[PDB]
């Protein structure tokens, strides 16, 4: 409840944004799950098609809340975050598997079926979606047969699947896998979101093909090559990006953000405070512009002083005269030529005798810590 | 015939703009001053195995090389990557094709696109069944081997094509020398300028100097 | 090797006495501070992530524990700046007339025609040493045109007043007088220097040019602040590549995080990027700390060097460069101080019989201050670092019992 | 304010202290910060897992205070021997050192104990009141150069005289206050005055 | 024990190095501290989970001997230097420091 004369760091500023940009491609295809999930006929475990899937909209949406579907289980990315982000293509993998086999198609899974005729790899990044199809393949049917993730292997391994409908574990189920990859590529498949017109020089939180962040875009003179969509720096963070839309290149310069500390005598002495934003211009935030920041409450004075309250590049800060916090860059000392030349000698006619104090540490307290105690104390 | 690499067979790992830095990258280059095979066209498509990655190199004059085949039999029994440039159209295919028991060119299908003085430095591999090209164009006036110097190489194409190809075959229009490298996973310090242009690299696995330069990133 | 063989040609009854001297003056390179870095809790782990703001905020105080320990090294880098440079009272300047006895002293005393008022040698030394996380640089309290006053006011304090103005209020007194001072200081008389005024100062003379000509063109001297300045930089290095490591997390980018996962999951990946940032973190802040304290420590030696080395004459050997310390100056430089050490070296010596005593009446002679030497015919007594031989006489020497208990003495006559 | 210097190393201490005893009151990610009531509500299996995101952060809460610890007794132990040099040097004898026993000519230091410290009290000599004089490197008496044996040749705008460096006292320049080197002809700046 | 000062610090490298030994025998919570034992026992999507539990707290390990290195070597380098100052002000010449 009480603050010592001096200059405390407290808070951080962080120029907040102004509004948010979204920039997509603006393709009106849509992709065809249709033909994917409601074909005719699917294939067999061992020879499961993989279809593919690029350069359109893909609406994920009525694929997760439609009712059709048993399971629907999303390894690497949440079901709901599917429209928002968005993938460079998207693979469709399907076939139809003995009912109780839908454990094992799931990442980091071992059986009969997750080794031998289709394996799933434990970096996987996509979403699984089952369903029963007692009433189109059980009969019985004899199509179905089985035999490094991703592999078609087209005394035999090879025994079929008899199918009929008085069959719940042994029943039939169609299966689709999606599967995505996320490696930073120009983006063919995204999402049912609508872009926005974009904004230049002004704190704003874009949006890139999924790419998200916060920062100020600016024209850029660095040459994108035709297949670069994104540049980045070297804390991995984007630098530069393409505009999806327009083929221009934009800078992406973080909002302006920095310490701030306040510069207060003792609240025994006044309640007034300064305020320092460290490494800012003073348009961002009685203001004075230093080397070490934008300083609002005090009075810049052109007298010199000894250093009170360090500030930064020579600044320094203090309480007086009705009195105010002023700044000042301090003095080093009373200037002094010395009355030198080369016949001329000054010698003390007297003396004064001084006796100084100096005080130095020698011991702190010895404090033994019981380890064993502080962690896991009588337990 | 065998003959060096020099410090050719460079491209851009990933398609992201790197500018004034050195980057480290994990992936398959081919070895500086490595031995490529050299196959002559005058007066060769044999059997030529793909392993875990394949370079190109082919110094033209008039064009004789074109095309290029992926696959395992390459005998319409498999799905085979067939890639042909003729006049100006740039033709894929993938289908099984059955090809002739020494195919050439004179002077079930998935998957169908259409759309010495050079070098056309070519890198084909095949990554979890995607088939990736990298590629560039430089003149020089040289016809015994390859011409000292450095120059990157920029991607074209992803073809996913899923098709296991353990060896490959090129394609000669007969009325043209071309190099063969391969590709392993070496790490190499790629010298981005200001513009973003490779002007130099390092093949960490080169030589103790080469490793030096590596650890110290410099 | 280790160094050059050289069996000295010991025996009971031979000195060997410098006939000349040599100037030389040394430079003497410390680091005084570092740079002072301050890192931002939420900004550099959980930037703009209120999601993960909030998870870091159940580790309690760690990292704004880290943010005072960097407030503290902080700040440790001005007081160690302050100590070593600002240890004089009054900013003095050179009169306008450099009237110093030969001694010429522009290559160190500011240069009034530059917008920073440098020397010649500041100025080569400032030419010779050469982010958006949450980190940042704060300026130091004390600019390079105040260091560059502190370096002046010292020097020019010096030269005008010895080391009375280190000691109570400057009194002026001339540069040969000074130098005569120092000279007695080392045991020379100074008669010596009076003798050999414009010989010592062509050689201080050339000793400085050769200072000047070594800064222009070796760049390996400033090694020791080149380090400091690589080593900060290169921690800081490290800990913005930290920033793209996994650590087990399935991104290494919060944002793409987020965006991706559902809560319950971005918690975890969140948690393992947490744990991973913030061991970066302390990683950093505990070298910061050694290294400060290393710092601290080159400081302290800097700011005694000052005040023993350049505010007075240091009877310490090797303290203040090899040889018979006379005085020194400082030169300010980029996180450092700079001493020019000037120090008596005996340049050419020559042999000499030597006696502990004379016999003269049945009385045994020492001398007052020096040795007994002897040319070969004629003993003398010389100053022990200058062959000035003089007449033995009761002036020179003193006597203390008889002839008969004196290992070594000899028969002379004492005039 | 003047014991500042063991005042901080006293809040250094005590601050350290206190947050490790705060950071036992975070969770780390555990259900709850109270080791007590982690058992008491959950079986092993589970009470496992919360036990160790309690171990881990309590274990580095620890070890960040013995790494701060181990530093700043490194620190002490450099001022303490700083200290116990300067009692050495300078109040079991008197030192040449320059602005090591405080600002003047030291003459003697007194030791005072102080909380977890020392308080040296030094004594030292400074000169007050300084007087311009003329003054020369040597005096010439016969064709000889008379340097001073101890001190300096001064002059009160008429007469010659020596005296000592730090107090005025001048006196009768005579041959047993200076010494003779060779002639007048070597020495920049000599003056003519008789030698009695 | 006249030579303690040095026996010291060789007791404690020797003590440092036998504790950073001694820390490759612990759990750190996986079923094994055997490597090769837990490689050999578990899946890899399992055998993940304990690895990273023995790489934690080795590298903790690590990092603890590293730093207890470091301000070791500050106190031995700070002696070093009172040892150079000695030789040069002690042996070099004759000291007035008391
Ligand atoms: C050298 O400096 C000392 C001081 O450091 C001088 O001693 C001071 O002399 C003055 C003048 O005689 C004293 O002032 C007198 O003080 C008495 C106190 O009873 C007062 O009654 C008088 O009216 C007058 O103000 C002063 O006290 C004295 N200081 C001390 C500590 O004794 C000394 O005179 C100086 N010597 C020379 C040669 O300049
Ligand atoms: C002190 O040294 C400087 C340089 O060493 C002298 O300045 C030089 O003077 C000569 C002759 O006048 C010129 O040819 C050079 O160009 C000067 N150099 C510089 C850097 O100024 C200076 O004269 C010396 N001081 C005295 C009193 O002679
Ligand atoms: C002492 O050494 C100095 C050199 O440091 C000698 O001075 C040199 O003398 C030679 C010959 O007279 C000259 O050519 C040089 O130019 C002089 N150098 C300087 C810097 O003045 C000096 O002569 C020596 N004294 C004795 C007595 O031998
Ligand atoms: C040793 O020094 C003495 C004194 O300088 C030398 O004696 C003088 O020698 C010169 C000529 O060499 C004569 O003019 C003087 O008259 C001599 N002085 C006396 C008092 O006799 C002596 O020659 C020197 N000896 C050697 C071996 O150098
Ligand atoms: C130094 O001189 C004294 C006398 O001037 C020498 O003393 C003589 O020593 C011899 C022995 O060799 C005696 O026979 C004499 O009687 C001594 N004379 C006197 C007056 O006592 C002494 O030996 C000389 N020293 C040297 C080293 O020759
Ligand atoms: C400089 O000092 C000398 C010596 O103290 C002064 O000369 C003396 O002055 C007094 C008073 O005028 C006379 O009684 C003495 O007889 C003088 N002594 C001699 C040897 O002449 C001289 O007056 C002083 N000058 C100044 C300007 O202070
Ligand atoms: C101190 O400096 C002055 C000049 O500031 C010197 O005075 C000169 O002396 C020379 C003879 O040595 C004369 O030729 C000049 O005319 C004098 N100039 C002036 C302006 O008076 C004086 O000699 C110097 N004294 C010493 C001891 O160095
Ligand atoms: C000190 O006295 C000597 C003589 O004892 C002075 O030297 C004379 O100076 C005058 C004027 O320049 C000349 O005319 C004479 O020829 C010189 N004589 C000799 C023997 O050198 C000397 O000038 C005096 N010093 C001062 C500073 O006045
Ligand atoms: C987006 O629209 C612009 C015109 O507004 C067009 O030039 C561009 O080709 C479009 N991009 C896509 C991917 O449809
Ligand atoms: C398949 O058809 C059903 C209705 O028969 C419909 O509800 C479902 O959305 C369709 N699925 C796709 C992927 O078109
Ligand atoms: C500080 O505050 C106290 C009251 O808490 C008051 O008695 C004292 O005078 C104050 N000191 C100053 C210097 O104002
Ligand atoms: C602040 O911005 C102005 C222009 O708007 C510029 O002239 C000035 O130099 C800037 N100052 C700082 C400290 O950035
Ligand atoms: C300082 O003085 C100058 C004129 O001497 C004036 O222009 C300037 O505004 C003054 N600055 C302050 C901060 O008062
Ligand atoms: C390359 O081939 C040459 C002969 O043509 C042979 O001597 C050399 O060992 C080969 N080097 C490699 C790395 O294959
Ligand atoms: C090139 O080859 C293709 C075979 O795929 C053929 O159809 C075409 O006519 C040829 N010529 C051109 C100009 O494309
Ligand atoms: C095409 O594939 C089917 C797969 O069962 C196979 O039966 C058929 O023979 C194939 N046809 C050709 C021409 O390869
Ligand atoms: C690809 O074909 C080769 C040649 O028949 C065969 O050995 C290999 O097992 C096949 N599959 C691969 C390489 O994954
Ligand atoms: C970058 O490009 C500009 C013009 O496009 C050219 O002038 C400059 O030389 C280039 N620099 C490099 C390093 O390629
Ligand atoms: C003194 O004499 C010895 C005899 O060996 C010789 O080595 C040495 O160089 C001589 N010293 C001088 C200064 O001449
Ligand atoms: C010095 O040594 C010599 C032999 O080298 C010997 O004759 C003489 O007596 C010794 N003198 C003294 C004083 O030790
Ligand atoms: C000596 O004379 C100079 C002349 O400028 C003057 O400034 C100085 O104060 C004088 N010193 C004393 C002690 O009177």
């Amino acid at each position: 409840f009480t603050v010592e004369k001096g200059i405390y760091q407290t808070s951080n500023f962080r120029v907040q944004p102004t509004e948010s940009i979204v920039r997509f491609p603006n393709i009106t295809n849509l992709c065809p799950f249709g033909e994917v999930f409601n074909a005719t006929r699917f294939a067999s475990v061992y020879a499961w098609n993989r279809k593919r899937i690029s350069n359109c909209v893909a609406d994920y949406s009525v694929l997760y809340n439609s009712a059709s579907f048993s399971t629907f289980k999303c390894y690497g990315v949440s079901p709901t975050k599917l429209n928002d982000l968005c993938f460079t293509n998207v693979y469709a993998d399907s076939f139809v598997i003995r009912g109780d086999e839908v454990r094992q198609i799931a990442p980091g899974q071992t059986g009969k079926i997750a080794d031998y005729n289709y394996k799933l790899p434990d970096d996987f990044t996509g979403c699984v979606i089952a369903w029963n199809s007692n009433n189109l393949d059980s009969k019985g049917n004899y199509n179905y047969l089985y035999r490094k993730p991703f592999e078609r292997d087209i005394y035999f391994p090879l025994q079929s699947y008899g199918f009929q409908p008085t069959n719940v574990g042994y029943q039939p189920y169609r299966v689709v896998v999606l599967s995505f990859e996320l490696l930073h590529a120009p983006a063919t498949v995204c999402g049912p979101k609508k872009s926005t017109n974009l904004v230049k020089n002004k704190c704003v939180n874009f949006n890139f093909n999924g790419l998200t962040g916060t920062g100020v875009l600016t024209e850029s003179n660095k040459k994108f090559l035709p297949f670069q969509q994104f540049g980045r720096d070297i804390a991995d963070t984007t630098d530069a990006v393409r505009d999806p839309q327009t083929l221009e290149i934009l800078d992406i310069t973080p909002c302006s953000f920095g310490g701030v500390s306040v510069i207060t005598p003792g609240t025994n002495t006044s309640n007034q405070v300064a305020v320092l934003y460290q490494g800012v211009n003073c348009t961002e935030v009685n203001v004075f512009q230093t080397r070490a920041g934008c300083l609002i409450g005090a009075e810049h004075v052109n007298n010199s002083y000894e250093c009170d309250i360090p500030i930064g590049a020579g600044i320094c800060a203090s309480y007086q005269t009705s009195q105010s916090i002023i700044a000042y860059t301090m003095s080093l000392g009373a200037e002094n030529s010395v009355a030198y030349s080369n016949n001329s000698i000054a010698i003390p006619t007297n003396f004064t005798i001084s006796v100084t104090t100096e005080i130095l540490p020698v011991s702190m307290t010895k404090t033994s810590v019981d380890c064993t105690m502080y962690i896991c104390g009588d337990s | 015939a065998y003959t060096n690499s020099f410090t050719r067979g460079v491209y851009y790992p990933d398609k992201v703009f790197r500018s004034s830095v050195l980057h480290s990258t994990q992936d398959l280059f081919l070895p500086f001053f490595s031995n490529v095979t050299w196959f002559h066209a005058i007066h060769d498509n044999p059997v030529l195995p793909f392993n875990d990655g394949v370079y190109f190199a082919s110094t033209e004059k008039s064009n004789i090389i074109r095309g290029w085949i992926f696959g395992t039999t390459l005998d319409s029994k498999t799905q085979s990557l067939l890639i042909v440039n003729n006049a100006t159209n740039v033709v894929i295919k993938v289908c099984e094709f059955q090809f002739c028991n020494d195919p050439f060119l004179g002077v079930n299908c998935t998957f169908e696109y259409v759309s010495f003085k050079n070098l056309r430095e070519f890198v084909f591999k095949n990554i979890d069944g995607y088939f990736k090209i990298y590629s560039k164009h430089t003149p020089i006036n040289l016809v015994r081997d390859l011409p000292q110097g450095f120059s990157a190489l920029e991607p074209l194409v992803d073809l996913p094509i899923g098709i296991n190809i353990t060896r490959f075959q090129t394609l000669l229009a007969l009325h043209a020398a071309y190099y063969v490298g391969y590709l392993q996973p070496r790490t190499f310090l790629l010298k981005y300028n200001e513009n973003g242009t490779i002007t130099d690299a390092v093949d960490c696995a080169l030589d103790p100097l080469s490793e030096t330069k590596c650890t110290l990133k410099s | 090797s280790l160094g050059a063989e050289n069996s000295v040609a010991y025996s009971n009854n031979s000195i060997a006495i410098p006939t000349n001297f040599t100037i030389s003056v040394t430079t003497e390179i410390l680091p005084v501070s570092m740079t002072k870095t301050s890192v931002d809790c939420t900004m550099y782990i959980c930037g703009d992530s209120t999601e993960c703001s909030n998870l870091l905020l159940q580790y309690g105080s760690f990292c704004t524990q880290l943010n005072r320990a960097l407030t503290g090294i902080a700040v440790e880098q001005d007081k160690n700046t302050q100590e070593v440079f600002a240890q004089v009272k009054q900013i003095y300047k050179t009169p306008p007339i450099k009237d110093f006895g030969g001694f010429n002293f522009s290559q160190i005393l500011p240069d009034p025609s530059k917008p920073s008022k440098r020397s010649f040698i500041e100025d080569l030394l400032f030419n010779k040493v050469t982010k958006f996380n949450g980190l940042t640089v704060l300026p130091p309290l004390l600019t390079d045109e105040m260091i560059a006053q502190y370096t002046s006011a010292l020097l020019a304090g010096t030269i005008t007043s010895g080391w009375t103005f280190g000691a109570g209020a400057a009194l002026q007194i001339p540069f040969a007088m000074q130098m005569a001072y120092r000279f007695n200081g080392i045991g020379v008389t100074q008669n010596v220097l009076y003798e050999n005024q414009k010989l010592i100062a062509n050689q201080f003379n050339s000793a400085i040019g050769k200072i000047q000509d070594s800064l222009s063109s070796t760049a390996s001297a400033l090694g020791k602040l080149q380090d400091v300045v690589n080593q900060n930089a290169q921690a800081l290095n490290t800990l913005v590549k930290q920033l793209s490591s996994n650590f087990g997390a399935i991104s290494s980018v919060l944002n793409d995080i987020l965006s991706r996962l559902d809560p319950p999951e971005a918690e975890v990946q969140i948690d393992r990027l947490i744990t991973g940032r913030l061991q970066s973190l302390q990683t950093y802040v505990t070298q910061q700390l050694i290294r400060a304290a290393e710092i601290r420590a080159s400081a302290n030696l800097a700011a005694t060097k000052m005040s023993e080395c350049v505010l007075g004459q240091s009877k310490r050997v090797d303290f203040c460069g090899k040889g018979y310390h006379l005085m020194s100056f400082p030169q300010s430089a980029p996180h450092g101080v700079v001493f020019l050490h000037v120090t008596y070296v005996p340049a050419q010596e020559k042999n000499f019989t030597t006696a502990p005593a004379i016999c003269h009446d049945g009385k045994a002679h020492f001398p007052r201050e020096g040795v007994f030497v002897s040319n070969g015919t004629h003993w003398f007594v010389t100053q022990r670092n200058f062959y000035e031989p003089q007449i033995i006489t009761t002036d020179n020497t003193f006597v203390s019992g008889n002839c008969d208990v004196v290992i070594g003495i000899v028969n002379n006559t004492v005039y």
